[PDB]
């Protein structure tokens, strides 16, 4: 049974939100 | 003086001094016809701002890239985007 | 007879040969002074380096250039 | 649906667009000066 | 020779044979020449005549020779 | 000046384009940072080991969800044997036709990579089915990397950055550490497998959704806690067990079988249950040892200052390491490191010869992946553990403080053990390689059995020793005593069908070249050792040297006076023992791959007569084959095998360039740059475009580690594609 | 006159020395109050090819 | 094998050598085995020369071997 | 030495030209100027490449760096034992009285030089670098 | 730029000034060895790092010593 493209797209989007939490990361880090 | 006889050096003709000599550049004023000056003037205007193209370039390299996804792949006819369209084959000790 | 390979592969022999020539020319011409190393004469054709100041100067006598020039002869 | 579309858009995502802005993006900081 | 041809050993062996003492002997050659250059080279002997100026535009030469060599290279 | 070298005011103003490498370099190297003081140098690790930590659990989910939504993790897990496991779809726009009709393996509509990572045996192991379990397990390691990148960033702030205090107070760490990142760790997972990995293993398939309602054993939590444990070890799983289905099917959740599973050639999931319940109880009462808080346990200190030989043969014993080992971040990384590598190590000797996986040991490319990844990562470790030790005794060892203990004593007689290590590779080294070549000539000669053919009869001993009866010593479990007879009564017979099996490789036969082999990887251990910590006790200064501790851990030389002083630091002593940590581990890696495609083939016999001699190992080993792998694109087409022969040719490729980085040095190229900016300064149309940064040659030590970097690559990636390509060519 | 007469064997103490531990011959010792007024000498050479260097009170021993 | 043996040559420098000398000779100073002519490390341009000597010497035997036995095999 | 020898506008060594002499850098950030009596005319090696005969009385010279000037002044002390002194010059227009930095040449010991970055101890006294951890400190040998 | 360090082991032999291809070192006047002089470094701002003063020094060990360092454009011996 393939993923629903609604997974997909909702893992993605929370890799999206993981990233910017990232991005919050790297930008303390580099102060 | 820089123009003496085997005089190379000159504090106030530092340039002549240190060789920062323009070989090729020609300062005449104009050289193109005035009305297409105008014309690229006009269809360069608001590129004009190194902002202003960092925003066409990056808007350039989402639309082309989401149009090559989308369409630009398939209509240039890849052969990624054509399925495999054969028989698959089996790896050794019958492993697909 | 003389195909596309015999192109490439007289191309490559020329390339090898003209990076050979290029090292032990540099070697010649740069024997007694660089922008680098102004009095490299005077430190001999068969030195080691003169220190790891401006950046690292090693092999730059040019006994290192045929050494250098050695293995792409090789090559 | 998204095994047809995704890896046509993300792999020149990541592969042509995110290495051109992060080169850009570095080498502007990268020689910005101090001041 | 006589049935030397046919020997394919012995050709090939006396080709790679030659390639290789030949290449050789042009990086003694390279070698001889900055020995030269460094030891025996006296500038007032040698002021304004056909050494003295690849001597002052070696620069020319050895960016001319690396360009092409990066050229023949990569293609 | 620039703002690149935030960290690095002195490569801010470098005028050059060594400030950006440099920049580069020594962006993670904190301790050398302008500023920096300890606490924020404590802060910013603390919050880095946040951060690659989210990598990790990203990485993790990526391969979840690759293997979810474009594997055929299903298909796999109903013919485990017959499917090629999927890592990934492949969109490359600049595949042919062909290829994209050549790379469309498994059941898979479009191009893909055959996942040699083993994931998918390693998630059918622990209970995952379906796409549905690897998609949840991916987004849930998506918001755990979302969770660690938060916390990295909350610790960071100035309420919650803890102090320096925080970080040295090792007993409460390693306290927790112990009992609950080690022990209730290994207790949760051990609840997985009864709860989860077991059942599904034994068809019943047990979510969150049916949790809370599937009891694990029939029997509840009645004999755990009145103490009849052994009800969960009454009924185990049938010889004549299909994993996955019911067909005899135990109910035991928890025991001690050994050996393997008959169907999967793997070990029994209730014996790895059982395993992980046992580190979990050890563990817990271990990280009970120091103390915290509540006046009871040890003190660390005080342990360390407490253990002084008498007789004064270890001088002042370990009196003044503590401060050492806590204060110095550096001898912890190299004590960390050390420990992981040789984990690695194990992880890599343990997997091959008892697959922890079902089905793992059946697909043989997987096996042999797995071992050369584990033992390259390794040996890397290794020489970073030994590197970072040079580093502490440079930056952070304290001879005053240090005065009279080991370490003390280690720098008074580094010579002995220097020379020592030297004797040991020149006698391993010499006999080894003498053996070798004259096994070559006796072969060459035509006279075989002229070979000097040690049978290494102490590791075929040890073998006898612990089960195998094959060479007929009979001493310990292949013997009738009384190890034997006590270890008959829950692991031996288990144990005894799986060493005694000619399929396995739990402990593989021992011949002449397996003996000739391992000596030769104790020349590399023993010489890679040699340099490494040369390069460690000779850091702080030697006699060529004295004041090398002035000069940092990485300096490129002391300049042409006094003979020459090239590559005298000790980051070049690292630096030379990296070639020797990739030989090692090559040929340990070497040995494995032949011997376990001379098993696979079925005729161990090749390996056992042509590995006593180097031209067997380059005959019908490397040349034999390679002949599939070069073959992987051709004039006549290509086939699967064609990016591993890229990729072979590519490590090829940086190797060689490596080479140049390693041979040619600067000087050479500084003046061929100089000669080029004079080109550029003087060439029409190309002055009006100037460099910012003024082009320079690499440095020294740049330059070393560029040529390092690129053997290193080089060397990895030729193998991987060679062990990769050989194994599916011949086994899939 | 101070230090340790011409022609005497010294052992010397600096920790740096190419000659550490080893023993040279005194040639001369400075009376004028220099910092290293002890003149060894050496059979062997250092890495810089040199048999002699100069040594404190401190750093010889006879 | 020579080939691969001169890589140490080229690979290396002379600093790490000595040192190991440094430490060779404490042991043999240790016995009283210490040589009258002190050990050292060869030259920098000397490790330089046997690195491509030993390059040179076996990447041409190899190519020897090699042509020398397809050639006379297949004749 | 009352004063340094200020620079005048003296002719240069007779020279075809070379492609190693001044670059940009000349022109951006600084250039070396070598001064120079000589005794009799002679030809002497210009430390970019190619032979320069020099002029009988005072000499000017004009190299990129100050190493191409004191190799060339130290040449010609040793062979021809001339006196010479080195000016560095700035685009902005300022020179700068470079050799000897005093007056008397660095080797011959001169009265009124104060000692520069000179450490009253031996290379081995100098402290370990664990002892300047966390410090604003170039190393052991700057403390 | 580059550290140059003199050490009081130094006996004036002006080996190190006489080396400096950059003049860096020069000989000041100095009562704690017999030669009556011992160097110094103050243009360090011209050291190319070429350690020819450490290869001069006879003094067993170095007297002077050079320490690579931040590196300028003169430390970097670049003519552009
Ligand atoms: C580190 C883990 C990891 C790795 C190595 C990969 C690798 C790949 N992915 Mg996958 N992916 C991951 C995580 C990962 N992914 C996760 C968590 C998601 C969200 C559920 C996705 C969702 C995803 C989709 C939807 C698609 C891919 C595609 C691809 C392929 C290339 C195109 C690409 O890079 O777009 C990746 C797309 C992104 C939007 C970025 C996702 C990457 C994660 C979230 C961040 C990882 C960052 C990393 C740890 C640190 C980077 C810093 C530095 C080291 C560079 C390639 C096989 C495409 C494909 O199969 O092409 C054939 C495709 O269509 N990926
Ligand atoms: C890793 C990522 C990646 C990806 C996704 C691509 C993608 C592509 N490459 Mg490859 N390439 C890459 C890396 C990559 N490249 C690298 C690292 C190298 C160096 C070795 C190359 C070297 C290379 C060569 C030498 C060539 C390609 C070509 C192509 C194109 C083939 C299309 C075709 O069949 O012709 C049909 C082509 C067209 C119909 C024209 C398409 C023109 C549009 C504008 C391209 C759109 C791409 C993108 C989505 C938007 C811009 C991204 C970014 C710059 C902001 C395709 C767009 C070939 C080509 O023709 O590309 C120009 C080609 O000759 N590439
Ligand atoms: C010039 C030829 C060429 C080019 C340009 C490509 C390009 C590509 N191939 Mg193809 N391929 C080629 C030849 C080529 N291939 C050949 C001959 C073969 C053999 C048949 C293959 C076989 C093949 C397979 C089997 C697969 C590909 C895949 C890919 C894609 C990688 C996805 C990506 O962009 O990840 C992003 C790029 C990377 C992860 C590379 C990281 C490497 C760097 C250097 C590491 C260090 C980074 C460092 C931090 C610096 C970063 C700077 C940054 C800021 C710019 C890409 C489109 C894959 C694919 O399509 O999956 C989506 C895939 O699975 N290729
Ligand atoms: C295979 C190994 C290797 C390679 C590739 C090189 C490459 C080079 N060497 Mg080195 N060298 C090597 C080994 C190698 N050397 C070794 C072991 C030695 C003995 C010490 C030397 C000694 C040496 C000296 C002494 C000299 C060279 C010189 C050169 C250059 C010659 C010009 C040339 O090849 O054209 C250009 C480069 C190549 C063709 C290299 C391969 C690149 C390919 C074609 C890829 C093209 C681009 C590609 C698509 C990537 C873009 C995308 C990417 C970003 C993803 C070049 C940089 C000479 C030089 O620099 O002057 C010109 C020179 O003087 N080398
Ligand atoms: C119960 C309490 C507890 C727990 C769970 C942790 C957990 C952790 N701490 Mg610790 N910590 C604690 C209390 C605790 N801490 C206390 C009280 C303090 C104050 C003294 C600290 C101070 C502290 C510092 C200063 C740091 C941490 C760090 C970390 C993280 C290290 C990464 C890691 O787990 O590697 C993974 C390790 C394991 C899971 C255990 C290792 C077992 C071996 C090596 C492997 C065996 C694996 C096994 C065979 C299965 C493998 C195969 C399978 C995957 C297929 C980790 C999440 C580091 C960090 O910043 O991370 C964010 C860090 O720098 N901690
Ligand atoms: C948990 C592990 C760990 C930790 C925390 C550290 C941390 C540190 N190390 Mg240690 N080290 C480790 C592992 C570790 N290392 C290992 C395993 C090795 C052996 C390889 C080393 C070897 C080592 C040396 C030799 C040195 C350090 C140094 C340092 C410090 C600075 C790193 C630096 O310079 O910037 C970050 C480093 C880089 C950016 C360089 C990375 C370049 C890599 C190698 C390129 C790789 C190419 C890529 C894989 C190819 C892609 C694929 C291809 C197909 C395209 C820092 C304290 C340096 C220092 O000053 O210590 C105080 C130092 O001299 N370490
Ligand atoms: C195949 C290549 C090769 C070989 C044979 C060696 C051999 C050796 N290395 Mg080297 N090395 C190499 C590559 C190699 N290295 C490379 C590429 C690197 C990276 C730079 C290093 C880096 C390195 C370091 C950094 C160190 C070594 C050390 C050693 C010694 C280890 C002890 C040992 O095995 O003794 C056995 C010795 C040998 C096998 C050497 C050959 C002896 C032959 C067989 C005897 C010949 C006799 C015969 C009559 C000769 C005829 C000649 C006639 C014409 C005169 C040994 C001399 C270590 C050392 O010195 O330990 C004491 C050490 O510290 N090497
Ligand atoms: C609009 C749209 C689209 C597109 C979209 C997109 C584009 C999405 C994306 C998404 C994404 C894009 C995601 C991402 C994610 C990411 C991540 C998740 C990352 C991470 C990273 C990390 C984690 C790192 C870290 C680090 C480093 C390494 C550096 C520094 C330090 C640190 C630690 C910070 C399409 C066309 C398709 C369709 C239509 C609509
Ligand atoms: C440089 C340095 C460092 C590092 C070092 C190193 C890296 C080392 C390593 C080391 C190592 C890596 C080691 C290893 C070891 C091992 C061991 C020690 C083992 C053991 C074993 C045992 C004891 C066993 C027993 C047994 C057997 C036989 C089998 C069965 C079981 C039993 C248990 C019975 C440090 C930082 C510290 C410090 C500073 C310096
Ligand atoms: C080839 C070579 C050079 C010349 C190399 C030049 C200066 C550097 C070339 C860099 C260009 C820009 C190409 C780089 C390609 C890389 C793949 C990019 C890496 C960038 C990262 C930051 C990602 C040296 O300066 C040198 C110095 C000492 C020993 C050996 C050598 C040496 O072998
Ligand atoms: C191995 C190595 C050495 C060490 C090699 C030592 C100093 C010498 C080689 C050994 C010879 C064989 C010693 C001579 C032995 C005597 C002639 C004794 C008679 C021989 C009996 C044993 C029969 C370097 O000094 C060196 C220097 C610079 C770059 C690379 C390297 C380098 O790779
Ligand atoms: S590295 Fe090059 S320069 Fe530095 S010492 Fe060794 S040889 Fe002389
Ligand atoms: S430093 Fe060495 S060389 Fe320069 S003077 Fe003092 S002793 Fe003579
Ligand atoms: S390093 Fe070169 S320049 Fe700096 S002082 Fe020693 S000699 Fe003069």
């Amino acid at each position: 049974m393939p993923l629903s493209d609604t997974q997909v797209f909702t893992a993605l989007f929370v890799a999206l939100i993981t990233g910017i939490l990232s991005l919050r990361l790297g930008t303390q880090l580099y102060k | 003086k820089y123009g003496d006889e085997s005089v190379y050096f000159d504090l106030s003709d530092v340039e002549a001094t240190t060789g920062s000599w323009d070989v090729y550049g020609v300062d005449s004023a104009s050289r193109y016809p005035e009305q297409q000056a105008a014309f690229f003037e006009a269809a360069a205007q608001g590129l004009g701002r190194r902002e202003a193209v960092y925003s066409v370039l990056a808007v350039s390299a989402g639309l082309l890239t989401v149009a090559y996804g989308v369409k630009g792949a398939k209509d240039a006819k890849l052969p990624i985007t054509v399925g495999p369209q054969q028989p698959a084959q089996v790896g050794p000790r019958d492993r697909i | 007879s003389l195909g596309t390979s015999d192109f490439m592969v007289h191309h490559i022999h020329a390339f090898t040969i003209h990076v050979t020539v290029l090292i032990l020319l540099k070697g010649v011409l740069f024997a007694r002074s660089s922008r680098l190393i102004p009095d490299k004469a005077n430190l001999g054709f068969r030195f080691p380096c003169d220190g790891p100041g401006r950046g690292g100067t090693c092999q730059v006598s040019a006994w290192d250039h045929v050494f250098l020039g050695l293995f792409w002869m090789y090559n | 649906m998204a095994a047809s579309l995704l890896p046509s858009i993300f792999v020149p995502l990541v592969g042509l667009v995110f290495p051109a802005v992060a080169m850009a993006s570095l080498f502007l900081y990268i020689e910005k000066e101090q001041v | 020779y006589p049935y030397l041809a046919t020997d394919y050993g012995t050709q090939l062996s006396l080709f790679t044979h030659h390639m290789w003492i030949g290449g050789f002997c042009i990086c003694g050659a390279a070698a001889h020449a900055a020995i030269f250059m460094v030891r025996d080279y006296d500038p007032a002997t040698n002021y304004n005549n056909v050494l003295d100026r690849v001597l002052r535009h070696r620069d020319a030469i050895i960016s001319h020779l690396n360009w092409v060599c990066i050229f023949l290279g990569f293609h | 000046a620039t703002k690149f070298p935030k960290f690095s005011q002195g490569l801010a103003s470098d005028p050059t384009t060594r400030r950006i490498w440099f920049g580069i370099a020594t962006a993670h190297d904190f301790e050398t940072h302008d500023g920096m003081t300890e606490e924020k140098l404590y802060q910013k690790i603390f919050a880095s080991h946040f951060g690659q930590l989210a990598i990790i659990f990203l990485w993790t989910s990526g391969n979840l969800f690759h293997v979810a939504w474009q594997g055929n993790f299903e298909k796999w897990g109903e013919d485990p044997l017959h499917v090629r496991p999927i890592a990934h779809t492949i969109w490359d726009p600049h595949f042919g036709q062909p290829a994209v009709e050549a790379f469309t393996r498994g059941g898979a509509s479009a191009p893909v990579n055959i996942a040699y990572s083993g994931v998918y045996q390693w998630w059918y192991t622990i209970g995952m089915r379906t796409n549905v379990d690897l998609y949840n397990g991916s987004l849930f390691l998506l918001f755990v990397a979302g969770l660690f990148l938060f916390a990295g960033w909350l610790h960071l702030q100035p309420t919650f950055a803890p102090a320096v205090s925080w970080f040295k107070n090792a007993e409460s760490r390693l306290n927790h550490h112990l009992s609950g990142l080690f022990g209730v760790s290994s207790l949760a997972w051990t609840g997985h497998l009864v709860h989860v990995a077991i059942p599904a293993s034994r068809g019943e398939t047990v979510r969150w959704d049916n949790f809370l309602t599937t009891l694990p054993h029939p029997a509840g939590l009645a004999p755990f806690f009145t103490g009849q444990w052994a009800v969960y070890a009454q009924n185990p799983d049938t010889a004549g067990h299909i994993f996955g289905t019911s067909e005899g099917a135990g109910t035991a959740i928890l025991t001690f079988l050994g050996g393997f599973h008959p169907q999967t050639q793997s070990l029994w999931l209730t014996d790895m249950a059982h395993h992980h319940l046992a580190i979990a109880v050890v563990f817990i009462i271990a990280g009970h040892q120091y103390r915290t808080n509540f006046g009871i346990g040890h003190s660390m200190k005080e342990i360390l200052e407490a253990h002084t030989a008498p007789s004064g043969r270890l001088g002042a014993g370990h009196t003044g390491l503590f401060d050492t080992v806590n204060n110095s971040l550096h001898f912890q990384l190299g004590l960390a490191l050390a420990s992981v590598g040789v984990l690695c190590s194990l992880t890599a000797q343990h997997m091959y010869s008892m697959p922890p996986y079902a089905f793992l040991a059946q697909d043989f490319t997987t096996q042999a992946a797995l071992y050369s990844h584990h033992q390259y990562i390794a040996g890397f470790i290794m020489c970073g553990a030994f590197a970072h030790g040079a580093i502490f005794f440079i930056r952070d060892y304290d001879p005053e403080a240090n005065k009279g203990n080991v370490l003390a004593r280690m720098l008074e007689h580094k010579e002995a053990i220097i020379s020592h290590l030297s004797w040991v590779s020149l006698f391993l080294g010499f006999h080894t390689l003498g053996l070798y070549v004259h096994n070559d000539v006796m072969q060459a000669f035509g006279t075989p059995e002229k070979q000097i053919l040690i049978e290494p009869v102490f590791a075929q001993w040890i073998q006898a020793a612990q089960g195998k009866a094959l060479y007929g010593f009979d001493i310990l479990l292949s013997g009738d005593n009384a190890a034997t007879a006590a270890g008959n009564s829950i692991y031996l017979p288990g144990w005894l069908a799986g060493i005694n099996s000619s399929t396995n490789s739990l402990f593989l036969p021992i011949g002449p070249g397996d003996f000739l082999v391992h000596h030769a990887i104790a020349l590399g251990l023993h010489t890679t050792t040699l340099i490494l910590v040369k390069g460690a006790l000779d850091a702080r200064g030697s006699k060529l040297m004295p004041d090398k501790k002035d000069f940092g851990y990485s300096f490129p030389c002391d300049g042409p006076g006094r003979g020459g002083t090239c590559d005298i630091s000790a980051w070049d002593a690292f630096y030379l023992a990296v070639f020797w940590e990739l030989n090692t581990v090559s040929w340990t890696v070497f040995y494995f791959h032949w011997k376990h495609l001379a098993l696979w083939q079925g005729n161990s016999a090749q390996f056992d007569e042509s590995s006593t001699y180097i031209m067997g190992w380059l005959r019908d080993y490397l040349w034999l084959n390679s002949s599939q792998l070069i073959n992987g694109y051709n004039p006549f087409g290509m086939n699967s095998l064609s990016v591993w022969a890229w990729m072979f040719l590519f490590g090829h490729l940086i190797y060689a360039t490596g080479f140049m980085f390693l041979i040619s040095w600067r000087g050479y190229w500084q003046e061929l740059i100089e000669t080029l900016v004079w080109a550029h300064e003087r060439t029409p149309l190309a002055n009006f475009v100037k460099w910012n940064d003024k082009p320079v040659a690499l440095s020294i030590v740049q330059a070393r580690l560029v040529g390092l970097t690129h053997f290193a690559v080089g060397f990895v990636l030729t193998y991987a594609a060679f062990v990769i390509a050989s194994t599916s060519g011949k086994f899939g | 006159q101070v230090g340790p007469p011409r022609g005497t064997m010294v052992k010397i103490l600096r920790p740096e020395s190419y000659w550490f531990n080893d023993y040279g011959k005194v040639i001369s010792v400075d009376q004028t109050g220099v910092r290293y007024p002890v003149v060894v000498r050496f059979e062997k050479v250092n890495y810089a090819g040199v048999s002699t260097n100069n040594y404190a009170l401190d750093e010889v021993e006879y | 094998f020579i080939w691969a043996f001169s890589l140490m040559f080229l690979f290396s420098g002379r600093g790490y050598w000595q040192e190991l000398i440094e430490s060779i000779v404490w042991a043999h100073n240790k016995l009283k085995v210490a040589p009258a002519i002190q050990p050292r490390a060869l030259s920098i341009t000397q490790g330089r020369a046997v690195g491509v000597a030993h390059y040179l010497l076996g990447g041409i035997a190899t190519t020897w071997s090699f042509f020398l036995a397809r050639i006379i095999a297949v004749g | 030495w009352t004063a340094p020898k200020l620079d005048p506008n003296t002719p240069s060594p007779i020279f075809g030209g070379s492609t190693g002499g001044l670059l940009r850098k000349a022109q951006v950030e600084e250039f070396y100027v070598l001064t120079w009596e000589a005794k009799k005319e002679a030809i002497f090696e210009m430390p970019t490449g190619g032979a320069a005969i020099m002029r009988k009385g005072p000499n000017l010279l004009k190299l990129a760096r100050k190493e191409q000037c004191l190799a060339l002044l130290n040449t010609f002390r040793s062979k021809m034992k001339l006196d010479g002194c080195i000016y560095r010059v700035f685009p902005s227009g300022e020179v700068q009285y470079l050799h000897p930095k005093d007056g008397v040449y660095p080797e011959k010991v001169n009265k009124g030089r104060v000692g520069a970055n000179q450490n009253m101890r031996s290379i081995g006294k100098n402290t370990n670098p664990a002892k300047i951890k966390f410090q604003g400190k170039l190393g052991p040998f700057e403390v | 730029s580059h550290a140059v360090k003199i050490y009081d082991t130094c006996i004036g032999c002006t080996q190190c000034v006489r080396a400096c291809p950059t003049d860096v070192l020069e000989m000041v006047p100095w009562d704690g060895c017999k030669a009556g002089q011992i160097a110094s470094a103050p243009r360090t701002e011209d050291c190319v790092g070429c350690k020819r003063c450490e290869a001069a020094c006879p003094t067993d060990f170095l007297s002077v010593r050079v320490y690579l360092g931040s590196e300028t454009t003169r430390s970097m011996g670049l003519a552009y």
